[PDB]
Parts: structure tokens; sequence; C-alpha cells
């Protein structure tokens, strides 16, 4: 019954800047025979398998980077990236192997970086499924920072909450981007009664939304 | 090279069994301890359980949450582990991940497998519509896209260009509405390759077993 927790549940650092994070467990896992702790942490990075980094709370897995480093002892560790880099995006799970394995609950590290405007593409709905009776119209709000963003949809100028749906992806491992899409679905006959359809972006890096259009009537 | 596989996973029923196995290459079997490792989606690893090696005599150990209800077992002629999961429920739904463990010395999960989905639900499997996304209208770089519209169970899989467009692309996460899932993926490239040269998506759908490819066309 050895119960791990970890802290913090997440934080975001800028590149070359240090970061720790820490592991806590319920007893210790200093095993008294070999006089070292069992205590091994993971790295996991978006839709990956997680990966060894370190075993034995200090001792670093061979082809880990040198700046992670494991330390403490008993019933306090911690995981220190010296200075973090944009593949470092990752949940990190510490896991003891005292008494069976038992897993922390991950500290998932994001990566800051300055802002950045998205790149905002539209797309009619596809012919196929016209034909088959619907009409989906999609939007890429693609690589920008920081995450939060708000997509507005407008139908002959008008405003259209109803049938949108979005999705961002996890942060980018090489530019630290977010990117999301907005899909608008709409009946094939609701559709033909419109000509204008509209994906409006509004993000922090500009007072003035970034606007997509396309117009039935040019396809 | 050390090689784990894991294989089974998808929809099964609630009130129902499901048996996954893991391949294992590159390695002496035997010595090791083998653990298995859940995780439901974007949640926290689950430790399960262990066998142990020949030294220990094979013994099986469990998590409390799964004790009496999963069994674990080793084919040592054939470097294979299994894990066979009873009553399952909406709480099993997770990816399982097969890892080689301890060796009578080394405390670590050295190795792990690539994990396979497993699916608690009564909705029936739906393979995806696919959907070309071409882009109207003069930069310098073009965005292009395909929508992965009314599938069911996760997961599907998206390659450009058979996996040689790898660069810029984004894979949206799907969204679950009426017991069915939608994705959509981007590439983004050079002006001077399009339409000039082709762009196709690849869609596959294992709980359907749909392959589909979509050229983007002007
Ligand atoms: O329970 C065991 O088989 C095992 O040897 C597993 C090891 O990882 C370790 O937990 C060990 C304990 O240190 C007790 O020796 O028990
Ligand atoms: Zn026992």
């Amino acid at each position: 019954d050895i119960v791990m927790t970890q802290s913090p549940s997440s934080l975001a650092v800028s590149a070359g800047e240090k970061v720790t994070m820490n592991c806590k467990s319920s007893q210790s896992l200093l095993n008294s025979r070999t006089r070292k702790n069992y205590l091994a942490w993971y790295q996991q990075k978006p839709g990956q398998s997680p990966k060894l980094l370190i075993y034995w709370a200090s001792t670093r897995e061979s082809g880990v980077p040198d700046r992670f480093t494991g330390s403490g002892s008993g019933t306090d560790f911690a995981l220190t990236i010296s200075s973090v880099q944009a593949e470092d995006l990752a949940v990190y799970y510490c896991k003891q192997s005292y008494n069976l394995r038992t897993f922390g609950g991950g500290t998932k590290l994001e990566i800051k970086r300055a802002d950045a405007a998205p790149t905002v593409s539209i797309f009619p709905p596809s012919s196929e499924q016209l034909t088959s009776g619907g009409a989906s119209v999609v939007c890429f709000l693609n690589n920008f920072y920081p995450k939060d963003i708000n997509v507005k949809w407008k139908i002959d100028g008008s405003e259209r909450a109803n049938g949108v749906l979005n999705s961002w992806t996890d942060q980018d491992s090489k530019d630290s981007t977010y990117s999301m899409t907005s899909t608008l679905t709409l009946t094939k006959d609701e559709y033909e009664r419109h000509n204008s359809y509209t994906c409006e972006a509004s993000h922090k890096t500009s007072t003035s939304p970034i606007v997509k259009s396309f117009n039935r009537n040019e396809c | 090279e050390v090689k784990l596989v894991e294989s089974g996973g998808g929809l099964v029923q609630p009130g129902g069994s499901l048996r996954l196995a893991c391949a294992t290459s590159g390695f002496t079997f035997t010595d090791y301890y083998m653990s298995w490792v859940r995780q439901p989606p974007g949640k926290a690893l689950e430790w399960l359980g262990f066998i142990r090696n020949k030294a220990k005599g094979y013994t099986t150990e469990y998590s409390a949450s799964v004790k009496g209800r999963f069994t674990i077992s080793r084919d040592n002629s054939q470097s294979s582990l299994y894990l066979q999961m009873n009553t399952l429920r909406a709480e099993d739904s997770a990816t399982y991940y097969c890892a080689r463990d301890h060796d009578g010395y080394y405390e670590r999960f050295a190795y792990w497998g690539q994990g396979t989905l497993v699916t608690v639900s009564a909705a029936a499997t739906t393979p995806p519509s696919v959907y070309p996304l071409a882009p109207g209208s003069t930069n310098s770089m073009v965005t292009l896209g395909c929508l992965v519209k009314g599938y069911f169970p996760e997961p599907v899989t998206v390659t450009w260009n058979s996996g040689s467009l790898s660069t810029g692309v984004h894979t949206f996460p799907a969204v679950l509405s009426s017991d069915l899932y939608t994705l959509t993926s981007s590439v983004t490239v050079p002006s001077k390759t399009w339409p000039s040269e082709t762009v196709t998506c690849n869609v596959a759908h294992p709980a359907s077993s749909t392959k589909v490819d979509k050229k983007i066309v002007p």
C-alpha cells in the first residue's frame, strides 16, 4: 500500500531554463539490504510509450541526455532538467518498485515560448460528403501560442454557434506551438441555403481577428 | 534490438473478456519479470501486475485494482506474455503496455511495447468516412487536409504519402459525439509541390480493417 504523489501537476518553462519536479512516497523506498532507493522516473512524450530516464533514484539510463538528473532518498525524490529543450515536452512519472510497483500521477511539462499568430485555413464540404447528405466545414488554426484561442463561424455574415466542435493538438515537440481544428457540421439542405462561410480566429497576438471565408457560388 | 509488441486490443462489451498478448524478441526471455501497465485516455499510468522469472518460479502478483479479475501468463518456448481480462467495465478502457521488468538485479522497466487500446462499450463498430480537404486560394506554403468522420471505436491512423510527409503534419485528437468519433488531419507543404506532386492521406481503422487512400485533387 504505497501511495505515490507528484507535484506540480503541471507547469510551463522556457527553453534553456531549469525545471524541478517532485515525487513523494508514503513510505521509505530505501532498501536496507541493497542500500538503494527503488524509485524510477519515466518520460512519456505525447502519443508515445513511456521511456525510462532514471532508476535507483539517481542512476541515469544509457542514452538519456545529461541534462536529466534524479535525486533524493527515502520518501522524497526529484527529477531536475538543468536546461530544458523543446523536445522535453512530456508527462513525467515516478514509480516505486520497493513493494510490487506503483506510479505517481505524473507532472505535465509544457514549454513556454514567444507569442505566435495562427495560420488559418478553411475548407468547404467535399462533393463525396455532400452527395451522401452531409456538410462539414473545416477550419485549421495552426501553429500558434499561447494555447487559448477563440473561433467564430459566420454564415452569410451572421454568427452560428450550433454544430461547432473544436479540438486542440498537444504542444509541438519542435516549435512549441499549438494547433486547433474547428468543424462546423450542417445538413446538406441548410448548407445549400447560404453562400458565405467564414471562419474568424481571435488570438491575443492581434486585436484584429484573422478571417478566412469561401463562397458556395465560387466553388 | 529488444522488441515488445502488444496485440489483441479492441472493442469488447461490458461484462465480456479479452486476452492481450505481448510478443518479445532480442533478449533472454526467461531471465526477466514482465509487467503489464495500463493508461486510460489522457490519464495516468497504472501498474497491473507481473510474472516473475525462471529463477523465481514464474509466480504472479497483481495490483489490488485487478487481482482476482485479470490473469497473467507467459509462453517461455515462444518468449510471449499474456494478459487475460475478465468482467470488463468502463474503467478498463485504456491502452495496455507490456514492459520488461526485474532481472534479479536491476530495478527498472527498461523496455516498453507500443501499447494496444481496449475500449469497453456496447456501441457498435462503425468504419470512418474519409473526405479530402482541398485548399481554395497563392503563398509559399499550402495546407491540405482529410476529414475522418463517424467511426467507432478508436483508434485510427493517418499518414500522408505513406509516411514520407511527416513534418508539418497535425492530426487532431478525435472528438466523441453520439457514440461516434471524428478527427481531421492537416499537412502543410510548399506550393511548388502540389498539385504538381501528389498528396494523399492514408487512413486505417483497425477495428473495421478499413484501409483508405484519398488523393487530394484540385
Ligand atoms: O517481489 C519480488 O519478487 C521482488 O524481488 C521484486 C523486486 O523488484 C523487489 O520489489 C523485491 C523486494 O526488494 C524484496 O526483495 O521483491
Ligand atoms: Zn506471491
